[PDB]
């Protein structure tokens, strides 16, 4: 809860940054300059980091408060507060090392 | 920038062409990344309005703005007030009024 | 000798005669906008000053700018003669209605083809110009706006002296700063390398570019014969010849490029002789001549440096090297030679808003001639018209923003009219084109010698900008060039000289200026054969009663406004009285305001020329009066009407209003005050009340400063204020759709829109709550939508159809009051509004205040104070008579403080409230000698005036208190010491020792107690930080320092510190969890992990640095 | 006196044609006026000039 | 005053020291003092080349006073100042070791504060300077992995040296130093405080 003996710092890996993820992202279109919306798997889909809304998926098939932790085939999001958008992470994949 | 010269690599080497235009493609991209992990560490910074640098990721960290020193300053917090003083000759040592 | 028609009739303690009223207190901030524009009144002055030439601004800065052309030669333009036009609207309108007072000028340009040989002439239009108004401001958007003056030093030449400390060697330099081109410095060192520093460049000998001229060597021999050192330098120049010299200096200032005699013979003249690229004020070439004599007899029209300037100035250095006391030049009068000082007024110069109207004007000139030579360049040749050339777009737009960011247009502070005189009456030293905080040296910021008769030293902030902002005296006016001057009589044999002259820094120093309070007798003869005197700088000595031969006008002519009614000013101290002159400018307009008992006679003159009240042109009769309105018949049977505007909301938030003090059927002559606005009472300045006070301490309610106030001052409204908000709210359009206010709004029950009207507003006159709805709307909901096609969907179906949120404006925190009135602006109804605005609506409250507990006081002698406790009228001590006290002061803070003079103002209050009558049977006592005789006599409630450093004497007040009018009782109270016996309001016994008690005028001061208090227990949160917002408006809790961190720390107190950062700040399920407990009667909780912590690590885990916890 | 109503008047902050001072110094003026109750309960007065 | 004492930077004055004692020769050149000490038990002249601007302070003699001159011939006590001003800390350190530097900037620190009346107990800046000097410099590693000339805690550079003879290997020659505050509080040993 609040118990934090110590705190090292390591060199992260590859292997990590997979890890620590829950997308790869692909295209670098911002939110829809019309719709004022993510576009598909871009740097603020919902379905990389999480609904824009709260316990709301993005077809509205599971909008109903009662569903947590079930994530909607139809349009493939979690329902969560929109807290969580404020926790996960997206990895780039590189085709060339650096 | 990163993701749009991670892709024009991936459809270059797929599409098939000579080294020349390939190795140069990869120090484009070391470049962008080098950029967006620090700008103005070594080179050129990159500047889009007014020649300004920009803040890149590293800048959160250090200076004034650093998260690091930003969470000494204190914060806001509840259950608060201010007023005016006025000497009240009333009261008992361990005392006061509000 | 009230020059006003019906001013109040005070006597004064007058023991000397200002020979010339006080001038227009604005004439200064108005002449320099009459110059620029150019009018017939400015004309004749003028040509009244002696001025050969008389030019206008606009005029100027487009002539000089004309006649363009383009390289070829085949084409050229000329425009002049500018001339203006009519107002748009009158100011109330332009205010109301948010419109911008200003006129349009027309400029007549005649298009000339050379090849061709036409003419084509006519008028042009060039925009609005901001006019200003009678009252010396601008009224942009409907703000009004005030830009203050700025001092700059002169452009010229200064001879500075910097001693070597291992030499021990006089080293004079001496450096040229003109208005734009390259900066010259001759510097005689210890190697005698007497070189140049052109642009910062290496110090090159002077014989160099000597030569390069062309100068023979020959006369550089003969005319520096008398000079050694330089004669040695000369011996000592390697590189000789004009051609080499001319190459040699284009290499160093342009090396790497091709070195031929036509490049340096071209930019010589370009750099030197060039008016437009290098160009000095006429300022600077008149101040130049006069310093070397040289070209005195004629009118300066060239304004550019010449070779003859450059000789004569290093002539001069060579001789002042030698220690020579003055130096002559063939064709110059003799004068001194010595080193210049910065701090000398006699080199500040003073741009008033002419200067920099111009400078703007002629930037956005540049600016358009530039793409109208292009054009002309480039357009068709044969028929091209100058109203296709012109722009108008660069010079409107240098205006307006000029008006707008430009740190030199502020808003005009409007707490009182003292307050608006003096910010116009304002000399800043910063800003743009001026040095900065850090880099500005703290010398300048002390006082000079010279500063006698032109700036303050009193008057100043009391913050960091200390030196930097002072104030005009009382008798300054502006030379035509910028430089401040001073009224002085001279006398020619030792007889004083009625008539006038004005002298500035210079010449006052080169003069003898003798002493205003100098005893002279009444035929002009000097009763006493020594006489002190003023000199050079900072030396004072007495002198024969015959070399004397200037005197100044008054004693009060190094005071500025806001210091001259001050009573009692040469008896304070120099921090007391500069804190007194401060709180003066920072009173609260009351609604019933009384004029002093005791005060200086600048309170009517600066009442009339603030603007704020109104006065008759013509000698009329008033036929009849109202409270909104007056109408005033004139002697020619032209009737004229006044409208005075009632309960406007002033520029910094206080109330405003005009009460004629005229009566139906009376003749009033010209000049005579009609109304009487805010801090005014029958045409002179009340900027408060008088009350008795006491001096004692008091079971330590008035302890170290605290002020306590009898219920009296409460329960009759005495010290009540007026204060009026202002809220706004808009309905702007957005790509989801047009937002508009209506009286419906989702999910509110009817009591709470029980105020709003139909079209969706508060009705006027209804009390509102704090938390209470001033304003409803309706906000759309987001959905998709698509521009062509939703756009017509939406208009033939599916009208109205789509959520809608609320976001009405509401009171925020710490507000209530009646709602006075309401006005809305409509595009329907053709009103100008901000682009992508629709409906924006504004309400005014006006709420009422009572002084109350934890208010601030303070006299005119800087005495602050807060209201330590307001206790009952029954129980404040009270006089042998049965008088109740108002206000009892602290003593220990007198002494200390040293402001004795408030002690005196006090005595004298209650000398005149109390009237007085000297004994005169016997014949007027030694002490009574001086007195004026229509002042051995008064009444009840009489008005007295003391000028500054000339009032009544210690002897005078001793007299006086020696034979006030008894009561009506028959008793006199007080003794002549001025004690007197009180009784005890709680023990009702008598104190064993006497009191001293009077009048003292009291002001209110802005910093009131509503706005201070503040709470927050639970509120809105930012969403961004997640912490609490901030400020009183906003609702949000108060900041939480480091140093309160130090000192939990100390204390060794960690719960309580763990709270502060984690459970009240950060954490969210946190408050949530803390705040049910807390409505249940669970135990708080532990904190959690801070929100700041977990951001650090989700930000810190992207830099590849895999930080662990290690729980373990 | 405990409060008064004017006729044609929404509120203090304003003035009425004819009248050569607005509502607040009227109020003031009123302040002085004294007069004594003999009953217990709420009055009415009236003040009719033209 | 106290903030250059702090932070032991070059004082200004930079009086003359004793470095040791002897009977003091000294030349009086009216542009360049010249100061030599005949040591007592034997050895060289430690020689100062100060500037003759000032007055010279008192000698040290029986009688010990202030309005006494600078008596050629006398004999003074080894980190005396013979002249007024301040001695640079490093050289009284290297010369009589930490509690003579210690006590007298807690001495010096004491003064300054009571020449404006001001009074403030002493333990408060005991617990200053404690931290302030706690460094051993090192001039050679040897048997020792930091790099020479690097600073280490005495505790630590204690352990090492023990534990390194403890097993054959020959010890770090160190010696002890101060610093100033700002460079006594940027090496630390938590990492996090550091990058803040
Ligand atoms: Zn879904």
């Amino acid at each position: 809860v609040n118990f934090f003996d110590e705190l090292r710092i390591g060199l992260a890996t590859a292997e990590d940054i997979r890890q620590w993820s829950y997308g790869e992202v692909k295209k670098p279109e911002t939110i829809n300059y019309r719709t004022l919306k993510p576009e598909k798997d871009g740097l603020f889909c919902e379905k990389i980091f999480g609904p824009t809304r709260d316990w709301e998926c993005y077809c509205g098939k599971y909008k109903r408060v009662r569903f947590k932790g079930i994530i909607c085939e139809r349009c493939g999001v979690e329902v969560t507060r929109a807290k969580v958008r404020r926790e996960r992470m997206g990895h780039i994949e590189l085709a060339a090392p650096v | 920038r990163v993701i749009n010269r991670n892709n024009r690599l991936k459809r270059l080497i797929d599409l098939g062409a000579p080294e020349i235009i390939v190795n140069n493609e990869k120090r484009m991209l070391q470049e962008s990344v080098d950029a967006l992990f620090d700008n103005g560490r070594r080179g050129r910074p990159v500047t889009g309005p007014g020649n300004r640098p920009l803040k890149s990721l590293s800048d959160l960290l250090k200076g004034k703005q650093g998260r690091f020193r930003q969470n000494l300053l204190g914060k806001r917090v509840d259950y608060s007030g201010r007023s005016v003083i006025v000497v009240g000759p009333q009261l008992k040592l361990h005392q006061c009024g509000l | 000798n009230n020059s006003v028609p019906g001013a109040p009739n005070r006597v004064s303690f007058a023991k000397l005669r200002e020979p010339l009223e006080v001038p227009g207190l604005l004439d200064v901030q108005t002449d320099s906008f009459e110059w620029l524009i150019g009018s017939p009144r400015w004309r004749e002055s003028a040509a009244e000053r002696g001025d050969v030439n008389p030019v206008g601004g606009l005029e100027e800065v487009l002539y000089e700018l004309s006649p363009i052309e383009d390289f070829s030669g085949s084409m050229s333009l000329s425009f002049s003669d500018p001339r203006f036009d009519d107002v748009k609207a009158p100011v109330d309108e332009c205010k109301d209605k948010d419109m911008t007072y200003a006129a349009p000028l027309f400029v007549t340009a005649e298009f000339i083809n050379n090849n061709t040989g036409e003419i084509k002439s006519q008028t042009v239009f060039m925009g609005d110009f901001p006019m200003m108004t009678e009252k010396g401001t601008f009224i942009i958007n409907g703000t009004e706006r005030v830009v203050v003056s700025q001092l700059v030093r002169s452009p010229g030449v200064y001879f500075d002296e910097t001693i070597d400390k291992s030499t021990d060697k006089t080293l004079h330099s001496v450096k040229v700063i003109p208005s734009r081109g390259a900066w010259l410095e001759f510097d005689v060192d210890k190697r005698d390398t007497v070189g140049v520093r052109i642009d910062r460049k290496r110090r090159q000998p002077v014989t160099v570019l000597l030569k390069a001229l062309g100068w023979t060597s020959e006369q550089i021999v003969e005319r520096f014969g008398f000079s050694e050192i330089m004669r040695s330098t000369l011996e000592k120049d390697n590189t000789v010849g004009t051609d080499e010299a001319l190459l040699d200096i284009y290499r160093k200032l342009r090396p790497g490029e091709p070195p031929t005699k036509e490049s340096a013979q071209t930019l010589l003249e370009n750099l030197f002789f060039k008016e437009k690229r290098y160009d000095l004020a006429r300022v600077g070439r008149y101040k130049v001549n006069k310093k070397l004599g040289l070209h005195v007899g004629e009118p300066i029209t060239s304004s550019t440096l010449t070779e003859e300037d450059v000789v004569a100035t290093i002539e001069y250095l060579v001789r002042l090297h030698e220690g020579q006391t003055t130096m002559t030049v063939p064709g110059g009068v003799e004068v001194p030679v010595e080193t210049d000082d910065i701090d000398h007024f006699g080199n500040r110069r003073l741009r008033t808003v002419g200067e920099l109207i111009q400078n703007q004007i002629r930037v956005g000139m540049s600016r358009m001639e530039r793409v109208v030579r292009e054009r002309m360049t480039t357009q068709d040749v044969e028929a091209i018209t100058p109203q296709t050339l012109i722009n108008i777009r660069p010079v409107v737009a240098a205006i307006k923003e000029f008006f707008g960011t430009s740190q030199l247009s502020q808003f005009m502070d409007q707490n009182n009219p003292l307050s608006g005189l003096t910010h116009k009456r304002r000399l800043s030293a910063l800003g743009p084109g001026g040095l900065s905080r850090e880099r500005a040296g703290l010398e300048v910021r002390d006082v000079h010698p010279s500063h006698y008769g032109r700036m303050c030293p009193i008057e100043t902030p009391e913050g960091p900008n200390i030196g930097l902002i002072g104030s005009l005296s009382v008798y300054a006016r502006v030379n035509p060039f910028g430089f401040i001057e001073t009224p002085y009589r001279k006398v020619v044999d030792g007889v004083v000289s009625d008539e006038i002259v004005y002298l500035t820094a210079d010449e006052e120093d080169r003069h003898v200026v003798a002493q205003a309070n100098s005893p002279i007798d009444a035929d002009g003869r000097f009763v006493e054969p020594r006489v002190l005197v003023r000199r050079k700088a900072g030396e004072v000595e007495y002198v024969p009663s015959s070399e004397v031969d200037y005197m100044d006008v008054s004693p009060r002519q190094m005071v500025s406004v806001a210091t001259a009614m001050i009573p009692f000013l040469e008896h304070d101290d120099a921090n007391r009285a500069l804190m007194g002159a401060n709180m003066q400018r920072q009173a609260v307009p009351l609604v019933r305001s009384e004029a002093p008992l005791v005060g200086t006679g600048m309170e009517l003159r600066a009442a009339i020329d603030a603007g704020d009240v109104v006065v008759a042109e013509e000698s009329g009769v008033i036929e009849e009066v109202s409270a909104d309105y007056i109408t005033v018949m004139h002697d020619n049977g032209t009737r004229r009407t006044y409208r005075m505007r009632k309960f406007a909301r002033s520029n910094h938030g206080t109330c405003a209003n005009q009460c004629p003090i005229v009566d139906a059927g009376d003749r009033v002559e010209a000049g005579q005050v009609i109304a009487d606005g805010p801090c005014t009472d029958d045409g002179e300045m009340a900027l408060g009340k008088n009350l008795l006070v006491a001096i004692m301490p008091w079971e330590g309610h008035n302890y170290e400063d605290a002020i306590i106030l009898s219920n009296r001052l409460v329960e009759e409204d005495v010290l009540t204020s007026i204060h009026i908000e202002e809220h706004e709210i808009d309905a702007r359009d957005t790509k989801l759709g047009a937002e508009e206010i209506t009286r419906d709004i989702p999910n509110i029950s009817d009591e709470v829109l029980a105020d709003l009207d139909e079209r969706g507003i508060v009705r006027i006159g209804a009390e509102v709550r704090d938390g209470d709805i001033l304003v409803g709307k309706v906000t759309p909901k987001g959905e998709t939508e698509l521009t062509p096609e939703e756009r017509l969907l939406r208009a033939i179906f599916g009208e109205k159809a789509r959520e809608v949120r609320d976001t009405s404006l509401k009171v925020p925190h710490g507000e209530s009051g009646k709602v006075i009135g309401i006005r809305v602006f409509s595009r329907e109804d053709e009103d100008e509004l901000p682009a992508g605005v629709n409906e924006l609506v504004r309400v005014y409250v006006a709420q009422k205040r009572k002084i109350s507990d934890g208010d601030k006081l303070a006299g005119r002698h800087g005495n602050k104070g807060v209201i330590g406790k307001i206790l009952p009228v029954e129980d404040m001590p009270f006089l042998a008579d049965g008088t109740p006290v108002d206000i009892i002061l602290n003593t220990h803070g007198v002494p200390r403080r040293m402001n004795i003079g408030q002690i005196l103002e006090t005595h004298l209050g209650w000398c005149a409230h109390s009237g007085w009558k000297v004994d005169a049977a016997k014949g007027v006592p030694d002490w009574a000698a001086r007195l004026p005789d229509e002042l051995l006599e008064a009444q009840p409630n009489a008005i007295v005036s003391t000028p500054v450093f000339d009032g009544a004497q210690e002897a005078e007040l001793q007299g006086l208190l020696s034979c006030t009018l008894p009561n009506r009782d028959g008793d006199v109270l007080v003794d002549a010491d001025g004690k007197a016996m009180l009784f005890d309001g709680r023990s009702g016994e008598p104190f064993p020792y006497p009191v001293t008690v009077g009048y003292m005028y009291i002001m209110k001061l802005h910093h009131l107690v509503d706005d201070k208090i503040h709470a927050r227990s639970t509120g809105p949160y930012s969403m961004i930080t997640q912490q609490p917002l901030g400020g009183k408006a906003q609702f949000g809790g108060q900041r939480f320092g480091e140093m309160e961190c130090w000192a939990m720390q100390a204390y060794g107190a960690a719960y309580t510190l763990q709270e502060l950062l984690t459970i009240k700040s950060d954490d969210t399920v946190g408050r949530v969890k803390v705040y049910e407990a807390i409505v249940k009667g669970e135990n708080i909780p532990e904190p959690g992990i801070p929100e700041s912590f977990k951001v650090l690590l989700k930000e810190l885990q992207s830099l590849c640095l895999n930080v662990e916890v290690l729980s373990s | 006196v405990t409060s008064i109503r004017i006729d044609g008047v929404l509120h203090e902050f304003t003035t009425v044609p004819g009248v050569k001072e607005d509502v607040t110094e009227i109020i003031l003026n009123l302040k002085s006026l004294v007069v004594s109750s003999e009953e217990d309960e709420p009055v009415t007065m009236y003040l009719r000039k033209q | 005053r106290v903030q250059e004492l702090f932070e032991a930077r070059v004082p200004r004055g930079k009086a003359p020291i004793a470095d040791v004692t002897g009977r003091v020769r000294l030349e009086d050149g009216e542009r360049f003092y010249k100061i030599t000490i005949v040591p007592d038990d034997g050895g060289e002249e430690v020689v100062y080349d100060k500037i003759s601007k000032r007055q010279r302070l008192r000698v040290f003699k029986h009688e010990d006073g202030s309005e006494r001159v600078l008596s050629d011939g006398d004999h003074v006590e080894v980190g005396q100042q013979l002249m007024e001003g301040s001695a640079d800390p490093h050289e009284v350190l290297r010369v009589q070791g930490p509690r003579e530097v210690q006590i007298h900037l807690v001495r010096e620190v004491q003064e300054v504060y009571r020449a404006q009346g001001v009074s403030i107990h002493d333990k408060h800046i005991e617990v200053i300077v404690r931290q302030m000097l706690r460094r051993v410099t090192i001039i050679d590693s040897g048997s020792t992995e930091f790099l020479p000339g690097s600073l280490i805690d005495r505790a630590e550079f204690e352990a090492e040296n023990r534990r390194v003879v403890a097993e054959g290997g020959e010890p770090a020659a160190g010696r002890p130093v101060l610093m100033g505050i700002t460079k006594a509080s940027l090496a630390t040993d938590s990492w996090l405080s550091a990058a803040s």
